[PDB]
């Protein structure tokens, strides 16, 4: 075919993949990372709670056979 | 009794972790695939301009013997 | 005791959540290197393309 048309098909279909995968890759990245390390966060305050959780449990596991 | 509403609550907060967790296990796969895809298109078009590249300067040597007559 | 199975429940959770995280977090930084290595693939191609473009312009000013 047309030597012209061939790069400009190229071009094209190069635009495609920056203009909609690789700019959508680029941002959805940028949010995951920031989501694990949200999660993580919430983990992280999650076992502060569950370690007072667990200490006031076994505190009333006692209690219960004094009483 | 409080801690009983403590843990109701802490329960409440992993539902929405387990949720949020099973979010992000399903999109990071999901985009190697999508980079995946991406690559194999990359690389389709790589080839499709050597193939111009050559067609070019078939035309380069054609314009030269056009021009020599 | 319904308060020890909420409990050790919440904490079998909690403790599947965070290993998951782990992963996340490795797994995570080498979608950016690919992602990383796809656009510099694709730059690279870019820059090939206008050379062989406009280097079939120059030509064809013959």
């Amino acid at each position: 075919s047309d030597t012209m048309m061939k790069f400009n098909i190229i071009r094209n279909e190069l635009h495609n993949i920056m203009n909609t995968q690789l700019k959508r890759a680029e941002s959805e990245v940028a949010a995951l990372n920031r989501r694990i390390q949200l999660l993580e966060e919430d983990l992280e305050r999650s076992e502060e709670r569950l370690g007072s959780a667990t200490a006031k449990l076994s505190e009333a596991s006692q209690a219960a056979d004094e009483s | 009794s409080f801690l009983e509403n403590n843990l109701d609550q802490l329960t409440k907060v992993h539902k929405q972790l387990v949720r949020d967790n099973a979010d992000l296990r399903c999109e990071l796969p999901k985009l190697e695939k999508r980079l995946r895809c991406t690559m194999e298109r990359v690389k389709a078009l790589e080839t499709a301009l050597k193939e111009a590249k050559e067609g070019a300067m078939r035309d380069r040597k054609r314009y030269q013997y056009e021009v020599d007559r």
